[PDB]
């Protein structure tokens, strides 16, 4: 139904860029990878190029490409995120962990080439310092999710609401609630949505040849909720 | 059976029927992945005793993503089902709530005939109008004003043991905004010298009465509160000064003097009808117009009626803009109606008023009120029946005050 979405038939690759800055500790992650929307598929591997990352990396998942997302045929008049490339969008969010401190995302999701880009800044601040996060008391896996979508006809673009799950070492659950905005980077018509949700779930894993501070991350995600 | 309702299979759904609410990860029953438009599948599940109320991992009922996606019949038949109109998730939204903050005015609708509760509160303390006015939606956050100030009228007059007539009318163009009761006869009261003042400011405007004539009167006419009055027996009063005395502080001989003026009881009426008001009607002098007899038609009103009236003096054109300004100025300046709407009326409104008691427990105003120091809007309030003390009815009059302040 757009222009965009023709960019995502095949095979895509993918580079993830953030830089961040937590209670003031500074790190860099990069990540590559592909993804393959026929599926709602993305094989990705992040490292912490700084050092040992001073967050767990649950916490950075969502951070780490939503143009990726099956969006089924009949609901391809839906899909913000492939129409607005190869321009591409920026992506905003606050992300409120329960009893705990903030993060603030601001990402460019583009193509750079044949590559999809995914350019992240992070901020985040009043952090426990032996709370879930800084005190690294996350288990190393991923819950599946739905993600809310409604259009934002004003900016031309959409908003999406979510609280992620992630497990803690004792049994219990932090919560991170998730407000998010996404605009277009260029002013060629985008399709703004009805409103719908995502499934989401994502496995992670360990590259046993990799001594360095990393993340192996396998992630579907399909959209729905509208019907014919 | 999960996936029979994604990707729909309504037939598949009687031919399975399994446990109805069997769950997956995110603790989605059949009925929750259905409410997102599947109309037929979401009848079927509830038949054969799908839990209508069966909550998410976020605390989401299939009503409340009915609401979020925006189908109205599914949000009916899950009503229709026992759904829990006012269901809270984790961050304490009603689907109400969601609504509201959503846009869909239809659903709204619908929530609200079906006893959603307008004063609900998410868990930061917001309702649903909170979170219409937060989100753009003016129509929506009109809506739930209005419904709140109905849940206050019917409150009070609960709390009275009485009858409650209640109309907000809109000064410029003269649509009924919200009323209750708005067709039942009501006794005026005292409020009734300000229709008077609006015949004697015509009588005036047609040559045919002077301001600044002097009335002379004896010790005889002089009946029970006539505190101005009283002070001029031998000066007498203008007419002036005596419309100013029965409008801003209820001076009953002034306002019998006035009556004179016009022909009475008889001749007020006159006026009222000769202008298109064939409802509202005085018969009596004060003070027993305010005996207010059970099934007495005599010196009543209707909530529209004295509504419609007093727009048609303030705005219309009546009377002279001269005389109409000088209405409204009168009754800007009351003395005598503080417990009432000028008790919960915020720094900087403007308002307008006149305030009647009587026996029998009745009590009323009317008023031109509106923020910024101008009148945008007229209330009409009146009860009748109530064994409650004076203290009470004012108490109850202001809360319906704050209310429609509130949701202004």
């Amino acid at each position: 139904s757009s222009k965009g979405e023709e960019l995502f038939t095949g095979v895509v690759p993918i580079l993830v860029e953030l830089d961040g800055d937590v209670n003031g500790h500074k790190f860099s992650v990069s990540g590559e990878g592909e993804g393959d929307a026929t599926y709602g598929k993305l094989t990705l591997k992040f490292i912490c190029t700084t050092g040992k990352l001073p967050v767990p990396w649950p916490t950075l998942v969502t951070t780490f490409v939503q143009c990726f997302s099956r969006y089924p045929d009949h609901m391809k008049r839906h899909d913000f995120f492939k129409s607005a490339m190869p321009e591409g969008y920026v992506q905003e969010r606050t992300i409120f962990f329960k009893d705990d401190g903030n993060y603030k995302t601001r990402a460019e999701v583009k193509f750079e080439g044949d590559t999809l880009v995914n350019r992240i800044e992070l901020k985040g601040i009043d952090f426990k310092e032996d709370g879930n996060i800084l005190g690294h008391k996350l288990e190393y896996n991923y819950n599946s999710h739905n993600v809310y979508i409604m259009a934002d006809k004003q900016k031309n673009g959409i908003k999406v609401n979510f609280k992620i799950r992630h497990n803690i070492e004792d049994g219990s659950v932090q919560l991170a609630d998730h407000y998010q905005q996404n605009t277009p980077i260029g002013d060629g018509p985008v399709l703004l949505p009805d409103n719908h949700y995502l499934s989401t779930q994502s496995a992670l894993s360990k590259d046993p040849n990799e001594k360095r501070d990393h993340m192996v991350l396998l992630e579907f995600v399909t959209a729905a909720g509208i019907t014919h | 059976l999960l996936e029979a309702a994604r990707a729909g299979q309504d037939d598949e759904c009687r031919i399975l029927m399994a446990d109805v609410n069997a769950l997956d990860e995110v603790g989605w029953t059949p009925l929750h992945l259905a409410a997102w438009g599947h109309l037929e599948i979401v009848e079927c599940l509830l038949k054969n005793g799908a839990d209508v109320n069966a909550a998410d991992i976020d605390g989401y009922t299939p009503l409340h993503l009915a609401a979020f996606s925006g189908h109205l019949e599914i949000v009916e038949v899950l009503l229709k089902y026992g759904a829990d109109v006012n269901a809270d998730d984790q961050a304490g939204f009603t689907p109400l709530h969601l609504a509201a903050i959503f846009g869909h005015l239809e659903i709204v609708e619908v929530l609200l005939k079906n006893g959603a509760d307008v004063n609900a509160q998410d868990k930061f303390g917001k309702t649903p109008r909170d979170l219409a006015i937060d989100n753009g939606n003016e129509d929506i956050a009109e809506v739930l004003g209005k419904a709140a100030t109905l849940v206050k009228v019917k409150d009070a007059a609960d709390q009275l043991g009485a009858r409650v007539g209640y109309i907000e009318l809109d000064l410029n163009s003269g649509k009924i905004l919200e009323s209750f009761r708005s067709e039942e006869r009501f006794p005026m009261m005292s409020t009734f010298k300000v229709l008077l003042a609006g015949a004697i400011l015509s009588r005036i405007d047609a040559g045919q009465e002077q301001l600044g004539r002097r009335i002379h009167y004896s010790q005889n006419d002089l009946v029970e509160y006539s505190p101005v009055t009283e002070k001029h027996l031998t000066d007498g009063m203008t007419v002036r000064e005596l419309a100013s005395a029965a409008i801003t502080m209820s001076d009953n001989t002034a306002a019998n003097l006035l009556l004179t003026t016009i022909g009475g009881p008889k001749g007020l009426t006159a006026f009222l009808h000769n202008m298109g008001d064939h409802v509202t009607r005085l018969d009596r002098w004060e003070p027993e117009l305010n005996e207010a007899i059970p099934n007495d038609e005599r010196d009543t009103t209707t909530p529209v009626a004295m509504a419609t009236t007093l727009r048609k003096l303030l705005t219309g054109e009546l009377l002279t803009p001269a005389s109409r300004q000088q209405l409204m100025d009168w009754m800007e300046a009351d003395k005598v109606a503080g417990p009432l709407l000028r008790s919960v009326l915020p720094a900087g409104w403007f308002i307008a008023d006149k305030s009647g008691a009587g026996e029998r427990g009745s009590r009323g105003i009317v008023a031109a009120l509106g923020p910024d120091g101008k009148p945008s809007r007229i209330v009409v309030i009146y009860t009748t029946g109530s064994q409650a003390t004076m203290d009470e009815l004012n108490r109850q009059i202001a809360e319906i005050g704050a209310s429609l302040i509130k949701g202004w």
